[PDB]
DNA sequence: GCTGATCTTCAGCTGGTTGCTGAGAGTTGCAGCATTGCTGAGTCTTAGCAATGGATACTTCCCGATTCCCCTCACAAAAATAGGTCAGTCTGTCTGGCTAGTTCTGTACTTGCAGACACAGGGCATGTGGGGTTCCTATTTTT
DNA sequence: AAAAATAGGAACCCCACATGCCCTGTGTCTGCAAGTACAGAACTAGCCAGACAGACTGACCTATTTTTGTGAGGGGAATCGGGAAGTATCCATTGCTAAGACTCAGCAATGCTGCAACTCTCAGCAACCAGCTGAAGATCAGC
């Protein structure tokens, strides 16, 4: 019988260590594709300084990380711990965005 | 403007709404008022001019006297009847 | 990029109640309303109804309340009209088309058509048809009956195709339009006139009307090219 | 060239991993393609600006600091870049 | 007693121009003139910026086509632009 | 020659002139361009009168003679668009938009 | 004698309220509540009328989105009845 | 000198403020946490505004220093200039 | 004579002359007083001393030598007025604040 | 070559006059210079609109202070006011 | 308007655990650490710790870690101190003490001290005790172990009473205090004067530094008058 | 419930290194100094209005007690689903080079905007009137 | 007799409309610098290419979380009637805000100069990585 972990405290372990940790949690080339892609509607042959992918990246993490957080409360208010889409939209509808 | 007499012409020529303000004698102008919608004549009147408080008849018909003095409406000796002068016809 | 997609032909018989989608992508769903045309080769075309995803309000012709009910499903993008107690007097091509809620704005994209079997304002379009060869210069008129403040579209149709839009608010070219076409007028007469002709530019145009609450399309204008 | 199909490049653990970030314990199965509209939504807007931003310049080329004035300008000022 | 230079004329003659039979109240008047000044203050603030941005000295109709695109919404921006550039072309042509 | 105002130049009813001058005091940049005021003044009557046929419509459809700021607000809020540019706007007398929550709603 | 089932008032004044337009807070209260906060930043003030009136509009409008918010709020922990907790969840949301 | 008017704001007061807000029930203890909401609100506002007409060496606050305030807290007011 | 600069005049260590020169160039007013870029100066000197000395004690807790972005985010969210005044800042590579949900935790 | 002209040397001599012995790396140097930026603009701005609104002018120290009351919360306020007075008055002095 | 309500008196045998409370009013609790010092005869005012409601943040005494653990309850904004196995030496004084996240902030408002009995840098203040007229100058010198940028603050405390702050920064006037208390120094060095004597200025002076993280005081100066 | 043994992870120490920070040499652009003038801001006085305070009468709402109903919450069963492992696979990343398309810099210059001034018409404040509206009482015909 | 219809005096309201005036927008001319067209330098972003290691993916099983059904009880809603404020309006007071005139101190504009801040560089060291070891904690029996 190998050793297993019970459900929950390896998901505790990554929140204790991504709250430590300040490196994007994106991988860098999908996420350009994902940038050059949705720049492509707006503007053809486009051209994208290496710094503005960053800039852009960072911001794209920041914004996820604060909704996830309000996703979370949303969760916890309705006596639950697995985030729903549900919360999500709770979320966003309250801070504005919807 | 005064659209009182225009708003009495109007829906007779276009035969509007006959239950409270109908014909009996077009070439001379006359006509009679009904003397149970009347009072919705009055405040369709009201509506229209958009008052503040939802006028009755007697409010309705103290504008019509004012006319005779112009001579556009004049009031005879028979109940609930009017008539325009010949010009506004 | 902006699609309306529709359903394929319906076989029904008659007394019963069909209904079909106008599922839409390319653009924000919530910020346009959704107008559904019906047109019938005897009545040319006819505006039902529109649907604003935003708030889910609608607005029906008056001839068409209670036959036909608009319904708007956000999650899919999708908006569907149901008609109820098909009569004979309703084989017909429905068409979905697209108009924002900006007044100046019109009837811009249009789904392919589904065409549906059974088992006020005029607008007069002086010009019924017209022949003329590659290079002359072509005007249709759309006098109207009452005022409408530059509130007239003008649609280029292709038999068996979807009405494409050359001119809104009287006078602005639609997108992609080429500047041969120009329209003009205000008040109640309003012109379209097209600069040179081609073998393409053989279509039915048609003139609609917003400026009142009852839409009204006008009579038709069959070009002949050659 | 043409890119087509990469909001599927921002894959599950990559979500789970931004999730884990903000606290979230639990996640469920629907919860990451709500995640990539949102991302979706949220990138056009801010690469519209910053596509604008660039054309009023005369230049073919989005520098960062259009970036940081897209964002600028939705309240989501970021420092670090200019 | 300084002559308060309003804009409400102005926006009476629209509203005339566009529907000639309504009125309008003190404080819809008060309202609507508190958002032309707004709407104002926005794009000429967000123009101001972008002539910062460039190193320009001058604000001119460039500048507010960018502004008006940057802050009005879906169809508003477009139909917004096309007035300006209407009446840019039927102003130059004097 | 003859005094013609730039509006009647430009074919508008808004104030270029006066467009022009609180531009060129409202400390914005240090020159101002002959068709900046021009612009902005056909922009801001464009969404005056968007604003003010929808109100209208609005007040029609109430059967009132008089736009008041409940018209205003229902054009407002009932616009996708308009809501978004004032979102973060409060309008004086101007209530709140007809909403239920289906839930509350009885069986 | 005759009764209205629970809810059946309530939504009756929904539907009323949402219809009106004026300030829902009488005026006098308002007034004393706003002069005696302003008592504690500078004493001996004074207050325009148009000034304690768009105190009192800007306040009927945040409490009314902040009462829609938490019934949002509710109904998403399936419930019909506010409670203070979904007051907390919404400002907390919101950012204040 | 004014004191404890906070309970100047009544709880048929609230329950009409909810309801324009499209509450259907109301739990008890609502009143009491939204006149604490409320007092911040004003208590933020105000200072704003108070702040505006102290600068102009002013002692009375005027409708623009109100609004002022207001669009400085992104609270944009229409209707009084 | 000798030029002796404004900010050392004013006893400060960011520059007087320069944020007299934005403000004059930055199109806020017709004219700027004298004391307004003094006043200016010292503002923002007062507040990059303080955030440089939160950050700065923040790197020697972590037993670091060098401020980095980290420690400038673990400075501004831990202090609530610094927080409340960069509410809407995004600081790059600066992280998050360590903190788990009570309700998350195991009970025993 | 443009001489980009940051705020890094007066924000390295204050790190220094605050912690003798700390560094600070190039990314932190950026985000100290975005800070400052900011800052200046947010506090220059309504210092402008305080001095519009009043129908000045000019920008005064009086301005600015009252930019500072309105825009720093709590203690900062406090003690930004302190250090602008005290910077102010010394440099009156001369 | 800013007060910092305490409990009364209590009487607690050794070994035992006891509790007070810090119920603050007239202010953003969140915003303001809590300080507890703690006094005794024999050892002057003690720094004991401080918690910081706004993230629950706590940084305690060397010496007093483990014997005090302190709480918040930010609903009631009040903040508790705990102290475990009440040895003899315990029967002091405990205040709570309000003061700013902002580092040149200092301890400003106090709580009236609950008189609780049971059954580094070295700050030197150079005068114990001195003696002056109605009218006199005099002047306490606070020379300090290691350097402080000027992180140093003034208190004067009436017997039975809680200190009050004179002066915060080393030269800045606390709210109330009159222009006749002046500070001065920086460094090492640091100096505390009173130019114009009254009968109230009767107290005893402690220097407090707040430039590492044990805060430490001074000896105390009884100044008398007349 | 109370530890106990086992396995995994995290924290700390020590040596090699490595890329990143701080300081020095060259320079160049902008801050400081010294005049000159003139206008925006400070000061006094007072007109003029709006805020405050009190009174009175009327209307509108608020508060506490009762009843009861249906919503919330506790709890158990089920049934849905997410998480932890693992074998296999696929893709991001790092390295460096080459264009070549884009950006930056320097000149000549030209075109449009600020400044100055005369002036006249647009816009603001205040007034006057038509076509009713409202309000209360009395009078003369019909039902 | 009774009620509907009719007159009428007397304030009053809304929307044009007219009028006086004054100050600000327009017309005209001039000077000059902000921005542009062009050419050439330089620079940096896109594309290519290959290996490879580690992140990702899908299946599987299980535990643990969410959903559903049930019931009790008590919290909140509905009601009501008397009293407590609120409100409208009216008058008097007062105080405080700004207009108008007057004056002049501070700030813009200008030119010259010198030194502080920028760029470029390179040495050295704080931080990073790899390896190892010890403490803490999760997990599965077990008495």
């Amino acid at each position: 019988k190998p050793h297993r972990y019970r459900p929950g405290t390896v998901a505790l372990r990554e929140i204790r260590r991504y709250q430590k940790s300040t490196e994007l949690l994106i991988r860098k080339l999908p996420f350009q594709r994902l940038v050059r892609e949705i720049a492509q509607d707006f503007k053809t042959d486009l051209r994208f300084q290496s710094s503005a992918v960053m800039a852009l990246q960072e911001a794209c993490e920041a914004y996820l990380v604060g909704l996830f957080e309000d996703t979370n409360l949303c969760a916890i208010h309705a006596k639950r711990v697995t985030i729903m889409p549900k919360d999500i939209q709770l979320a966003r509808r309250i801070r504005g965005e919807r | 403007k005064i659209r009182l007499y225009q708003f009495l012409l109007d829906l007779l020529r276009s035969g509007d709404m006959k239950d409270s303000i109908w014909w009996v004698d077009k070439d001379k102008g006359t006509f009679q008022f009904s003397s149970k919608h009347k009072e919705a004549l009055a405040h369709r009147w009201g509506i229209q001019k958009c008052n503040r408080k939802k006028m009755t008849y007697q409010k309705m018909a103290r504008a019509l006297r004012n006319y005779g003095k112009t001579g556009e409406v004049k009031k005879v000796k028979k109940k609930l009847t009017y008539q325009f002068s010949g010009e506004v016809l | 990029e902006v699609q309306l997609q529709q359903s394929g032909p319906e076989l029904v018989e008659p007394g019963t109640s069909v209904k079909m989608p106008c599922k839409a992508s390319g653009y924000t769903f919530t910020s346009y309303t959704i107008q559904w045309v019906k047109q019938t080769p005897r009545q040319g075309l006819e505006w039902i109804g529109y649907i604003y995803p935003y708030n889910a309000g609608t607005k029906y012709n008056e001839k068409f309340k209670g036959k036909a009910t608009l319904t708007s499903d956000k999650s899919s993008s999708t908006v569907y009209m149901e008609l109820s107690s098909l009569t004979s007097e309703d084989s017909a091509v429905y068409y979905c088309a697209r108009k924002s809620s900006r007044l100046r704005s019109t009837l811009d994209y249009w789904g392919q058509g589904t065409s549906v079997t059974v088992s006020d304002i005029k607008m007069t379009q002086s010009p019924s048809s017209m022949h003329a060869s590659l290079g002359e210069r072509v005007t249709i008129t759309c006098k109207a009956s009452q005022d409408i403040r530059s509130y007239l579209s003008w649609y280029q149709q292709k038999p068996w195709k979807s009405p494409k839009t050359l001119i809104y608010y009287a006078t602005s070219l639609a997108d992609g339009v080429p500047s041969r076409f120009s329209g003009s007028g205000s008040g109640q007469d309003f012109s379209l006139t097209i600069n040179n002709l081609e073998s393409d530019d053989t279509a039915t145009y048609y003139c609609l009307q917003h400026g009142e609450s009852p839409y009204t399309f006008g009579s038709g204008t069959k070009l002949e090219i050659k | 060239k043409v890119l087509r199909d990469n909001i599927q490049g921002i894959t599950k653990p990559a979500i789970r991993r931004l999730a884990r970030r903000g606290g979230v314990k639990r996640i469920s199965g629907l919860i990451y393609e709500e995640t990539r509209g949102v991302l979706k939504v949220f990138l056009e807007n801010v690469i519209r600006d910053a596509v604008t931003y660039t054309e009023h310049a005369k230049r073919k080329t989005v520098t960062a600091m259009d970036v940081v004035y897209a964002l600028k300008r939705q309240g989501r000022t970021l420092y670090g870049f200019g | 007693r300084s002559r308060k230079e309003s804009y409400s004329i102005y926006v009476y003659k629209v509203l005339k121009q566009v529907h000639p039979d309504t009125g309008i109240s003190s404080k819809a008047m008060g309202i609507m003139n508190s958002f032309v000044n707004d709407i104002f203050e926005r794009i000429a603030g967000e123009a101001s910026r972008l002539a910062h941005y460039n190193k320009r000295s001058t604000i001119t109709s460039r500048e507010i086509q960018t502004a008006v695109r940057l802050l009005l919404p879906g169809e508003l921006a477009k139909h917004a632009v096309s007035e300006g550039t209407k009446a840019v072309t039927k102003y130059t042509s004097s | 020659a003859k005094a013609k105002s730039r509006s009647s130049r430009a074919g508008l009813q808004f104030p270029v002139g006066r467009v022009h001058r609180l531009l060129r005091k409202g400390n914005y940049a240090e020159r101002v361009g002959a068709g900046a005021p021009v612009y902005m003044a056909a922009v801001l009557e464009y969404l005056t009168a968007e604003i003010l046929e929808l109100a209208g419509n609005a007040a029609r459809d109430n059967k009132k003679c008089r736009i008041i700021p409940r018209h205003l607000q229902l054009a407002i809020r009932n616009d996708e668009e308009l809501n978004k540019l004032l979102g973060k706007v409060t309008i004086a007398q101007g209530g709140v938009l007809p909403n239920i929550q289906a839930v509350l709603l009885p069986k």
